[PDB]
C-alpha cells in the first residue's frame, strides 16, 4: 500500500499560499529574463573566435599541400 | 539509435528522480525499467551492426574543451569492444531494475533508488562509448558518484556512511593517477582522442609509454579493486543487494579492465606495464581467494570472489590476451550477478540475516534459489562445459602457454586461488542449503506441522521463495551461465578470429602465445584445475557434515587461530591503512590547525605584533610625565645626540643600531 | 541571539565550550622545543625541500612529440 | 558616454536614489532593497549587452572613450578578453548576493545596500581601468567599505576580523605600490598600452616581482598569509562573504595577467619554482586543515585557499591551457563558493544560529531540496566533471605539470583531498544518521528564495561545465599575448 | 509495517510511500515526453553518424532503413548497368 504524496513546497502550508518577499519580480523577470534574452541574442552573434579564422587559413594551406582536396581546383 | 542508447537511461533517471512525486512508485519503475530494456534491445542490435558486420560508427555532437592543441568533443565511438562491453552492462542492468521491483518493494524510497539505478547505467554507457580519454573520465567519475550514492542509500546508518566515503576516496586516489596519465598523453601527443593516441603509440618514446601505462594501471587498480586499492569494494557491500550485483560485481568493477583493454594499442608497446599487470592480477587472485574463505557474511564472500575474478582478467591482460580478458569479463558478469541475486533471495527469505552461522536447511525451502546458486557456482569454478569454463580455464593455460617464468609462476599462483575459490564456493552452498539448520525455528517452522492453536491463520513466516520479479532474472541468468560461453567462444577466442579487426584490441605479433597454448601445453596442466576442483570439493564437503571436528581442531590451535584471524581480517590492510594513512592525515591537519595557523603563525604574525607593540607603546608613553623640567632635559639630550652624529661623522649603521637598542629597552618594562 | 530568530536548538554547553576554546587557542600558544620544532619543520624544511626539488628539476624534461630514438631529458 | 562608464555609473545612481527617496514618500525597507536589486539587474543587463558586442580576436582595447583632456590621474576604461569574464562574474554575483541577504539584514539596511552598491562600482572599476596605478587605486578603495561592512553587520568576532583584512591587505598593497611607483618612474606612466611595450632590465624585474608577489600572496591568499581570510570570510555577513570570495580573491589573479606576465617575463620564469613551492605547500597544508575545521563557514572559507593555489600555479605555467584554466577555475570557484556560503552562512546559520559542525547531522531527512543542491555544490568543490570546476582544475593542473612536473604532481593530490573534505563535510551534515537530536524544532526546507539562488548558481557551473567554450572562445586570442617563449623553426620569420 | 515520517517534508522524488492517485496519467505524459525527446535524438543520430564501410545488401543491418549515409549509398548503388 502506497501513501499520497505530501509535503509543503517552499514551506507553504496547505491552507495558505506563497507570499512574495519583494525580490521575485526583479529576479525572475529582470535577472533571469535578461539571461534568457542574452542566450537568444548569442545565437545570432557573429563568430569572432581566433579558431574560426585560423581554421579557414589552415584548410587552404593544407589544400595547398597534398593533404586536403580542393573544392575549387585551380 | 546509437545516440538513443546513450540518452534513454538518462531520461528515465531524471523522471524517476526529479519527478517521482508525479509518477509515484509504479510510474518510476515503469519508466526506468522500460527505458533500460529498450536500450538493451538497441544494444543487441548494435552488437550485430558493429561487431558482426565490422562497421564501426563515429558520432560527434559538439566540442567539449577546445584549447589550442586539445580539442575534446562530446563524441562517441562504437567498435567491437564497445558493443562487447554493452551486452553485459545493459542486460544485467535490465534484470536488476526488474529484480529491484520486488526486492525493495517495502523500502520507503523507491523512486530515488530507481533513479540511481538508471543514472549508473547511463554513466557506464558514457564510459565505454566515449571516443577520447577525458569523456571516458566523465563516465569514470559518473559511475563513482553513482556508486557513492547507492552505497550510502540507507544514509541514516553510520557504517554505510563510512563505506560510501571509502569508495569515493579510494577511487579518487586512482582518479589522481588516471589524471596525470591523461596529462602525460596530452603533453606528448597534443590531445587524448583514441584514434590519435593509438595511431602514434608505436613511435613515441618508450619511457613515455611506461609513465602513461603505469599511471593508467594504478587507476585501473582502484576501479577494479586490485590488491593495492582494493579495500573499498568489500566495504561497498553495505548498499542494497541489487546494487552489489549490478555495480560492484558485474559492470563498474570492470571499468578498470575496460581501461586497459581499450588502451591495448598503447600498452602493447610497453612490456613493463604488461609485466606489472601480469603479477598484479595474480596477487589479487590469491589475496582475495584466501580472504573469502574466512568470511562470515555471504555478501562479503561473494565480494572477494569478484575481486579474485577481476584479478584473473588483469592477469590475462598481462599476457597480452585482451580478448580472453574481455571474454571472462562478459561471462563473469552473468554468473556473478546470478550469485548476488540468489544471495539476495536467501537474505530476503530469512529476514535479512547475512551470516552463514545462522543458515542451514533452506534446501527444501528455496529450491529454485539453490539450483541457480549451484549453477552459478559451477560456472565460477570453471566446471567443464559451463560458461565460466571457457573463459577462466583458457586464462590459466594461456599463462602456461606463455613459456616464461612469470607465466608459469602466475599459473601456479592462480591455481591455488582456484583451489580456494572451490573452498568458499562449497562453503556458501553447504552452509546455506546442505547443512543442518543453525538458524532458529522461525526460518523452518512450516504450517504443515501443527505448532500453534489460535495463531494458525498467520504467524508462520516459513522462509519461502520470492515472487516473479524476484525469480525471473534468476532463471534468465541461469541460462547464460550454462550456454553463453559455449555459444560465443569462437567470437572472443576463435583461433584466428577477426572480430576485433577495427583495432579495438591490438595484439602485437611478438606477444602471441595462443598457438603454444593450444598445442604446446601438456594435457596434465590443462586438466589440472578440474582435478583440483573435483577433489577439494570432495575434501571440503567431507570436512563438513562428516568430519566437522578437524576444522575445529585447527581453529582452536594457536597456529590455526592466528591463520583464521589474519585471513578473516583481510591481511590486516584496513587496520594498517586506517592507522598509518587515514589517521596520519587527520593528525597532520590537527598539527597544522593547532601549532601553526592557530599557533606559531599568530605569534610570529599579527597576534605577536599586537602584544609587543601595545607593550612598546605603553612603555614609550611612560616617558611623557608632563614634567616640564623632564621634557627640557629630553630636548637637551636629543640636541647633543644630533650634534654627535654630525660632528663625529658617525657610521650610519651605528645610528640604526642605537635606535634598535632603544626599542629593545622599551620592550622591557621598568 | 544573532539578528533573525532561529529555531530552538539544544545548545550543549560542553560543545559550545569546545567551540570557544578553538576560537581563543591562539591567545595561549607558546614557544617550546616541541612547538618550535614542528613550526620549523612545516614552514622551513618541507617548503624548502619542495623548493629545492622544483629548482633542480626545472627544465629537466619535456614530453612533447618525443619519439623512440629521443630522450625525455632536455638538460 | 561609454558603456563601461555606464557600468560604473548605474550603482552610484542607485546609491543616490536609496539615500534620497525618503524625501518623496517612513519608507519601507522593502522599497530600498527593491531599488538596490533593480540597480544590480540593470548593471548586469549592460554587461550582457557589452559582451554581445564584444569581439573575441581583437588586440585593441574595446569600448574605450577618448579623453584628450589629460590630467595627473585620469580614469581610462577599456575591456579585452582577459577582463571581460571578471566583469560578467561581478555583475552576476552582485544580484545573487543581494537576494541572499534579503531577510537576514535587519538593522541599518540603507547602509548595507549603499556599501554593496559602492562595492559593485569599485570592483568593476578594478577590471576596466587601463592604467597600473588605476588598478591599485580601485584594488585599495574597497577596504574602507569592507571594513565598515564587516563591522556593522558581522558576527561576534567582527572587530578582529575587520582589522585583520584591512591591515593585511594594506600591508601587502604598500609593497605593490612601491613596485608600481618604480615602474611609473622608469617608463613615465602606467598606462597599459605604453608600459607593456617597455622592457625592464632583469635585476629591476626581480625586485619588481618581489613586492608585486608579496601583495598577491597576501591576497591569494597563500597559506601562512591567510588568517585574515579565515576571520573575515567567516565573520562577514553572507552578502559580504559572497563578494569577498567570488570577486575579491579574483583581483590578485587578474592582477597577475596585467602586472607580471607582460612586463616581468624573465623574473616570472626564473622564480616559478619559488611560486610553485608556495603553491604546492598551500595545496597540502590548507587541505589537511580544512579536514579538521569544525566551523562550517570556516571549512568553506579554507577550501577557497586550496582552490586559489591551483589557479595561482596555473597562472605562472606560461602555457595557454594553464592560463585559460586559471581564469576558468577562478570563475568556477566564484559560483561554487557563493553556493556553499549560501548553504552554510545563509541556510544553516539562519536556522540554527550556530556554525559548529557538531550540531548537524542527517539533514537530508527533513531538507531534501537543500541536500540536493548542497551535494551538487560539494561535487563542484571536489572538481567533479560536468562542473566548470573540473575543466579549470584539469587545464590549470596540466599547465602546472608541464611547466614543472614535481609541482604539478603535488598539486594534483588536490583531486584526492578536495574530494576528502567536500565529501566529509557533505556526509556529516546531510547524511550520517537521522536528524540531529540537538534540533528541538523541526526545520523548514529551502524557501523559494534559497532555492532560486542555489539553482541559479548550480545552473552556471553545470552549463559551463558542459560547454566551457562559452568562455574559452573569448579567451584564446587575448591570452596568447601573455605567453613568453619561442619555437625555433616558428620564430623570426622572413 | 511501514515507517512513520513527517507529512510536511516536500521532496521532488516523492518522499516515503508516494504514489499519486493519477500516477498512470502522469506516467503516460512523461513517457510521451521521453518518446518525443528520444525521437529527436534518433533523428539527430541517423543524420550525423559516420561509417567507413557500408553493410552488405543481404545482411541484417536495420540502420540501413534510417541512416542518411547508408541510404544515399544504397540509392546511388541501385543505378547499375
Ligand atoms: C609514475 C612513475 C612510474 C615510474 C616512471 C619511470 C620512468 C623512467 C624514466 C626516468 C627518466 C624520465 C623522467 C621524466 C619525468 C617527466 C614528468 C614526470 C611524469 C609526468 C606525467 C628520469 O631521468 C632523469 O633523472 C634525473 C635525476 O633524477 C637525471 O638528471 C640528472 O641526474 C643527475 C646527473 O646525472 C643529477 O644529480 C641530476 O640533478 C640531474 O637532473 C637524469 O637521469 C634524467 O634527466 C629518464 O631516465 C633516463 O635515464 C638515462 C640514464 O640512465 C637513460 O639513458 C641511458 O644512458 C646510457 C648510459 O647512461 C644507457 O646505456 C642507455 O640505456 C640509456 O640511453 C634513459 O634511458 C632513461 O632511463
Ligand atoms: C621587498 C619588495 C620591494 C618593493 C619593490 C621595490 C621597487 C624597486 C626597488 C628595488 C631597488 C632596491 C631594493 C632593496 C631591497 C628591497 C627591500 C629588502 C627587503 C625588505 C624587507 C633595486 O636596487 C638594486 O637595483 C639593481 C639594478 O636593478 C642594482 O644592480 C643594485 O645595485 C641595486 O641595489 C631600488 O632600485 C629601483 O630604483 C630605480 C631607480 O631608477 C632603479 O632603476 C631600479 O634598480 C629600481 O629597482
Ligand atoms: C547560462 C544561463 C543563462 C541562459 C540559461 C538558459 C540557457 C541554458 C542552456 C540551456 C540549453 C540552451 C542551448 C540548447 C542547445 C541548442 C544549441 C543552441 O542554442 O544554439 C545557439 C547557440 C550556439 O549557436 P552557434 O554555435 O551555432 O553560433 C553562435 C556562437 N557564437 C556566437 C560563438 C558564434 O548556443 C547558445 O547560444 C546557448 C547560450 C547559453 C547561455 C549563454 C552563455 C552562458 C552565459 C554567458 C555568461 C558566461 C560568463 C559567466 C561569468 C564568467
Ligand atoms: C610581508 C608580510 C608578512 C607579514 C608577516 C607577519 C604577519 C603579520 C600581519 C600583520 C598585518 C595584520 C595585523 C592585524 C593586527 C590586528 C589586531 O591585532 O587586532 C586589532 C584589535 C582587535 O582585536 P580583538 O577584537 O581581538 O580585541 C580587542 C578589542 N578592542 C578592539 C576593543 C580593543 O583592535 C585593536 O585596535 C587593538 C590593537 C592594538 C594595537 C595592535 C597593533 C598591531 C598591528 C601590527 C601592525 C604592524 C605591522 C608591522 C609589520
Ligand atoms: C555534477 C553536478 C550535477 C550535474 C548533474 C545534475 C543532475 C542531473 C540528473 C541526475 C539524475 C537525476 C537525479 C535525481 C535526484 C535523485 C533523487 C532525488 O530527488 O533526491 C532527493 C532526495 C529525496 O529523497 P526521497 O524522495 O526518497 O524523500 C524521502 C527521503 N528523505 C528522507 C531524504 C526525505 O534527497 C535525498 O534523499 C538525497 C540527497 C542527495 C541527492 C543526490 C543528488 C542526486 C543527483 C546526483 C548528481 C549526479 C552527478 C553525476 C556525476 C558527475 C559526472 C562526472
Ligand atoms: C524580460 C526583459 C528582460 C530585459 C531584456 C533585455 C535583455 C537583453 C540581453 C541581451 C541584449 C541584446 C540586445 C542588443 O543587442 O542590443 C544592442 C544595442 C543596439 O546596438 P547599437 O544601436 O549599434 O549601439 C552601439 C553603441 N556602441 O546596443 C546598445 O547600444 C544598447 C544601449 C543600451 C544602453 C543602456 C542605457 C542604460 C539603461 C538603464
Ligand atoms: C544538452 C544537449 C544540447 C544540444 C547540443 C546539440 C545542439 C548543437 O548542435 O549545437 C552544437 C553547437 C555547434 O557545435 P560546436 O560546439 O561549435 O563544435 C562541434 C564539434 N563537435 O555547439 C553548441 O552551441 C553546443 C552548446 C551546448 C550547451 C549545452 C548546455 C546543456 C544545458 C543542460
Ligand atoms: C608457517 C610458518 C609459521 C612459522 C611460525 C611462526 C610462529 O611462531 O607463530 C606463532 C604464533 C603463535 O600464536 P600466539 O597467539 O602467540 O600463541 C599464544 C600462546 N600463548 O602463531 C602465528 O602467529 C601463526 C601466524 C598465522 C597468520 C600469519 C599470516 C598468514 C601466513 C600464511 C602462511
Ligand atoms: C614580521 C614578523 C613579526 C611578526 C611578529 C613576530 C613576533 O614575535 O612578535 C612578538 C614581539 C614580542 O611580543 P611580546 O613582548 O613577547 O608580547 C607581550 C608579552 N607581554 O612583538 C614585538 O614587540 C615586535 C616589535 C617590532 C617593532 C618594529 C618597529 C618598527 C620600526 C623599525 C625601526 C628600524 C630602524
Ligand atoms: C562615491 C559616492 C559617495 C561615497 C558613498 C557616500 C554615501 C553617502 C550618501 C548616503 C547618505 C545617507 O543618508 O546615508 C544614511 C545611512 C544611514 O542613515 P539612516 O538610514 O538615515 O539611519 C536610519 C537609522 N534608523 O548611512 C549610509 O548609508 C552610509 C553607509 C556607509 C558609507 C559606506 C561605507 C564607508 C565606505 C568608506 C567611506 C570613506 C571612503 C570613501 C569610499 C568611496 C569609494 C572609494
Ligand atoms: C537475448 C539474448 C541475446 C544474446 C546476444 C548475445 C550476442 C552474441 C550471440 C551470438 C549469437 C549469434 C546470432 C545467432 C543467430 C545468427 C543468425 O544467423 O540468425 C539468422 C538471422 C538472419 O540472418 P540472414 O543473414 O539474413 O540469413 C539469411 C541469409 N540469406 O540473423 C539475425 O540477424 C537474427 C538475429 C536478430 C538480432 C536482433 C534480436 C533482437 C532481440
Amino acid at each position: 500500500q502506497y501513501d499520497p504524496p505530501t509535503g509543503w513546497l517552499w514551506g507553504v502550508r496547505p491552507g495558505e499560499k506563497y507570499q512574495n518577499e519583494g525580490w521575485e519580480g526583479p529576479f525572475f523577470y529582470g535577472f533571469w529574463g535578461s539571461l534568457i534574452v542574452f542566450a537568444i541574442a548569442y545565437a545570432y552573434k557573429p563568430d569572432t573566435s581566433i579558431q574560426t579564422w585560423a581554421l579557414e587559413e589552415a584548410r587552404r594551406r593544407l589544400e595547398a599541400e597534398g593533404i586536403l582536396e580542393d573544392p575549387n581546383p585551380t | 539509435m546509437y545516440l538513443s542508447i546513450i540518452i534513454l537511461p538518462l531520461l528515465g533517471s531524471v523522471v524517476s528522480g526529479f519527478f517521482g512525486r508525479k509518477v509515484g512508485v509504479s510510474g518510476a519503475q515503469l519508466i526506468t525499467c522500460s527505458s533500460v530494456i529498450i536500450t538493451t534491445i538497441l544494444s543487441i542490435i548494435a552488437f550485430f551492426e558493429v561487431g558482426f558486420n565490422n562497421i564501426p560508427v563515429t558520432i560527434n555532437i559538439f566540442r567539449w574543451i577546445d584549447s589550442e592543441w586539445f580539442i575534446i568533443n562530446w563524441g562517441f565511438q562504437y567498435d567491437s569492444l564497445t558493443v562487447s562491453m554493452l551486452i553485459p552492462v545493459l542486460i544485467i542492468s535490465s534484470l536488476v531494475h526488474i529484480y529491484s521491483i520486488s526486492y525493495m518493494s517495502s523500502d520507503p524510497h523507491n523512486q530515488r533508488f530507481f533513479s540511481y539505478l538508471s543514472l549508473f547505467t547511463f554513466m557506464m554507457i558514457i564510459l565505454v562509448t566515449a571516443n577520447n580519454y577525458l569523456l571516458m573520465f566523465v563516465g569514470w567519475e559518473g559511475v563513482g558518484v553513482c556508486s557513492y550514492l547507492l552505497v550510502s542509500f540507507w544514509f541514516t546508518r553510520i557504517a554505510a556512511n563510512q563505506s560510501s566515503i571509502s569508495a569515493f576516496l579510494t577511487n579518487r586516489v586512482g582518479d589522481c593517477f588516471l589524471t596525470v596519465g591523461m596529462f602525460a598523453i596530452l603533453w606528448s601527443l597534443g590531445n587524448l582522442d583514441y584514434a590519435t593516441v593509438f595511431s602514434l603509440a608505436p613511435y613515441i618514446n618508450s619511457n613515455v609509454v611506461i609513465i602513461i601505462g603505469i599511471c593508467l594501471l594504478i587507476g585501473a587498480m582502484a576501479k577494479s579493486s586490485q590488491v593495492g586499492l582494493h579495500v573499498w569494494l568489500p566495504m561497498a557491500m553495505e548498499g542494497p543487494t541489487p546494487v552489489s550485483a549490478l555495480i560492484h560485481a558485474a559492470t563498474m568493477v570492470t571499468a578498470g579492465v575496460y581501461l586497459l583493454m581499450r588502451s591495448s594499442p598503447l600498452i602493447e608497446y610497453s612490456s613493463t606495464v604488461l609485466l606489472l599487470c601480469l603479477w598484479l592480477g595474480a596477487i589479487t587472485t590469491v589475496f582475495s581467494s584466501l580472504i573469502g574463505l574466512f568470511q562470515q557474511d555471504i555478501k562479503k564472500v561473494i565480494a572477494y570472489s569478484t575481486m579474485s575474478q577481476l584479478g584473473m582478467m588483469v592477469l590475462s591482460i598481462g599476457l597480452s590476451s585482451y580478448n580472453i580478458a574481455l571474454f571472462h569479463l562478459v561471462n563473469h558478469a552473468f554468473y556473478k550477478a546470478l550469485l548476488f541475486l540468489g544471495a539476495g533471495s536467501v537474505i530476503h527469505a530469512v529476514a535479512d540475516n547475512q551470516d552463514f552461522r545462522k543458515f542451514g536447511g533452506l534446501i527444501s525451502y528455496l529450491p529454485l534459489t539453490y539450483s541457480v546458486m549451484l549453477i552459478a557456482s559451477l560456472s565460477l569454478v570453471a566446471f567443464p562445459f559451463m560458461t565460466g569454463f571457457y573463459s577462466k580455464d583458457f586464462i590459466l593455460e594461456s599463462a602456461y602457454g606463455q613459456f616464461s617464468f612469470s607465466g608459469v609462476a602466475v599459473y601456479i599462483i592462480a591455481t591455488i586461488g582456484a583451489i580456494f575459490t572451490t573452498l568458499y564456493s562449497v562453503k556458501v552452498l553447504y552452509l546455506t542449503f546442505l547443512s543442518n539448520p543453525n538458524g532458529p525455528r522461525t526460518y523452518y517452522r512450516l504450517a504443515i506441522d501443527n505448532f500453534f492453536s489460535a495463531q494458525a491463520i498467520k504467524s508462520y513466516k516459513p522462509a519461502h521463495e520470492g515472487d516473479f520479479f524476484l525469480t525471473l532474472p534468476l532463471v534468465i541468468l541461469a541460462l547464460f551461465s550454462i550456454f553463453f560461453g559455449f555459444i560465443t567462444k569462437d567470437i572472443f577466442i576463435g583461433l584466428g578470429s577477426n572480430f576485433f579487426v577495427d583495432n579495438s584490441l591490438f595484439i602485437h605479433p611478438i606477444h602471441e602465445i595462443m598457438i603454444d597454448t593450444e598445442f604446446a601445453v601438456p594435457v596434465l596442466f590443462k586438466l589440472l584445475p578440474f582435478i583440483f576442483t573435483i577433489s577439494f570439493s570432495v575434501i571440503a564437503l567431507t570436512l563438513s557434515e562428516l568430519l566437522s571436528e578437524l576444522v575445529i581442531y585447527f581453529k582452536f590451535s594457536r597456529f590455526g587461530y592466528n591463520i583464521f584471524g589474519f585471513f578473516n581480517q583481510r591481511f590486516l590492510i584496513e587496520f594498517f591503512y586506517n592507522k598509518y594513512i587515514t589517521n596520519l592525515i587527520l593528525n597532520l591537519g590537527g598539527q597544522i590547525t593547532k601549532i601553526l595557523d592557530k599557533g606559531s603563525i599568530e605569534l610570529f604574525g599579527p597576534y605577536g605584533l599586537e602584544r609587543g607593540l601595545v607593550k612598546l607603546s605603553k612603555n614609550i608613553s611612560s616617558l611623557s610625565t608632563s614634567h616640564v623640567t623632564t621634557y627640557a632635559l629630553y630636548i637637551l639630550v636629543g640636541f647633543i645626540l644630533y650634534l654627535i652624529y654630525n660632528n663625529l661623522l658617525l657610521d650610519y649603521s651605528y645610528l640604526l643600531l642605537i635606535i634598535i637598542l632603544l626599542l629593545l629597552l622599551m620592550m622591557i618594562g621598568e | 541571539m544573532a539578528g533573525l530568530q532561529h529555531y530552538k536548538i539544544a545548545m550543549d554547553p560542553a560543545l559550545v565550550r569546545l567551540g570557544s576554546m578553538i576560537s581563543n587557542r591562539y591567545k595561549y600558544f607558546r614557544w617550546t622545543k616541541r612547538t618550535a620544532l614542528v613550526s620549523f619543520m612545516y614552514v622551513v624544511v618541507v617548503p624548502s625541500t619542495i623548493g629545492y626539488l622544483a629548482y633542480k628539476t626545472d627544465g629537466l624534461w619535456d614530453l612533447r612529440a618525443k619519439r623512440r630514438g629521443d630522450l625525455i631529458s632536455e638538460r | 558616454m561609454s558603456l563601461l562608464y555606464v557600468l560604473l555609473i548605474i550603482p552610484i545612481i542607485g546609491i543616490f536614489l536609496i539615500s534620497t527617496i525618503d524625501s518623496f514618500y517612513f519608507f519601507n525597507v522593502s522599497y530600498y532593497k527593491k531599488i538596490a536589486l533593480i540597480t544590480t539587474i540593470l548593471n548586469l543587463i549592460v554587461s550582457l549587452i557589452i559582451y554581445i558586442l564584444f569581439d573575441f580576436s581583437n588586440n585593441q582595447f574595446q569600448f574605450i572613450q577618448e579623453n584628450l583632456d589629460l590630467s595627473f590621474y585620469d580614469i581610462y576604461l577599456g575591456v579585452d578578453g582577459v577582463s571581460i569574464y571578471f566583469v560578467l562574474l561581478t555583475t552576476i554575483i552582485m544580484p545573487i548576493a543581494l537576494v541572499s541577504n534579503w531577510n537576514s539584514i535587519t538593522n541599518n539596511i540603507k547602509s548595507y545596500l549603499i556599501i554593496m552598491l559602492l562595492l559593485e562600482t569599485l570592483l568593476l572599476a578594478v577590471f576596466l581601468v587601463l592604467d597600473v596605478l588605476l588598478f591599485y587605486i580601485f584594488f585599495e578603495s574597497i577596504l574602507p567599505p569592507l571594513f565598515i561592512l564587516i563591522g556593522l553587520f558581522g558576527s561576534s568576532n567582527k572587530v578582529r576580523a575587520s582589522f585583520y583584512i584591512f591591515l593585511y591587505t594594506l600591508l601587502g598593497s604598500l609593497f605593490l605600490l612601491l613596485s608600481i611607483l618604480t615602474m611609473s618612474s622608469i617608463v613615465g606612466t602606467t598606462y597599459f598600452d605604453v608600459l607593456l611595450k617597455s622592457s625592464f632590465e632583469y635585476t629591476t624585474q626581480l625586485f619588481l616581482f618581489f613586492g608585486i608577489f608579496i601583495a598577491f600572496a597576501v591576497k591569494t591568499p597563500v597559506w601562512g598569509l591567510n588568517s585574515w581570510l579565515l576571520r573575515a570570510h567567516v565573520e562577514s555577513p553572507l552578502g559580504g562573504s559572497i563578494v569577498l570570495a567570488a570577486i575579491v580573491l579574483k583581483l590578485s589573479l587578474y592582477g597577475v595577467f596585467r602586472l607580471i606576465l607582460p612586463i616581468l617575463p624573465q623574473a616570472s620564469l626564473n622564480l616559478t619554482y619559488i611560486v610553485y613551492a608556495i603553491g604546492a605547500i598551500t595545496v597540502l597544508y590548507a587541505s589537511f586543515s580544512t579536514l579538521r575545521t569544525v566551523d562550517v563557514k570556516e571549512l568553506i572559507a579554507y577550501s577557497s585557499v586550496a582552490h586559489a593555489a591551483i589557479y595561482l600555479m596555473g597562472v605562472f605555467s606560461n602555457t595557454i591551457q594553464g592560463l585559460e584554466g586559471a581564469i576558468l577555475l577562478g570563475l568556477a570557484h566564484g559560483f561554487v563558493s557563493s553556493g556553499l556560503f549560501i548553504c552554510a552562512g545563509g541556510i544553516l546559520y539562519d536556522r540554527t544560529g550556530t556554525r559548529l559542525i557538531y550540531f548537524f547531522r542527517g539533514l537530508t531527512q527533513i531538507m531534501p531540496l537543500f541536500s540536493l543542491f548542497f551535494f551538487i555544490l560539494c561535487l563542484g568543490n571536489a572538481g567533479t566533471p560536468l562542473t566548470l570546476n573540473f575543466v579549470g582544475e584539469f587545464m590549470s593542473l596540466y599547465g602546472t605539470l608541464e611547466r614543472l612536473p614535481i609541482a604539478g604532481m603535488l598539486a594534483s593530490t588536490s583531486i584526492i583531498f578536495s574530494a576528502a573534505y567536500s565529501i566529509y563535510m557533505y556526509n556529516r551534515i546531510a547524511f550520517g544518521g537521522s536528524v540531529s537530536l540537538y534540533f528541538i524544532d523541526c526545520f523548514r526546507d529551502l524557501t523559494k528564495r534559497e532555492f532560486f539562488i542555489l539553482f541559479t548558481l548550480v545552473s552556471f557551473t553545470v552549463i559551463l561545465g558542459i560547454y566551457p567554450s562559452f568562455v574559452l572562445d573569448g579567451l584564446h586570442y587575448n591570452i596568447s599575448s601573455v605567453v613568453y617563449g619561442i619555437e625555433p623553426n616558428a620564430s623570426y620569420l622572413t | 509495517p511501514k515507517i512513520p515520517y513527517p507529512k510536511h517534508v516536500w521532496s521532488p522524488a516523492g518522499g516515503w510511500y508516494a504514489q499519486p492517485a493519477n500516477w498512470k496519467q502522469n506516467t503516460a505524459i512523461f513517457g510521451l515526453v521521453i518518446f518525443g525527446i528520444t525521437a529527436m535524438v534518433w533523428k539527430y543520430s541517423a543524420e550525423h553518424e559516420v561509417r567507413h564501410k557500408m553493410p552488405e545488401p543481404d545482411r541484417f543491418y536495420p540502420s540501413r532503413y534510417w541512416v542518411k549515409q547508408i541510404k544515399d549509398y544504397e540509392r546511388a548503388q541501385k543505378e547499375k548497368q
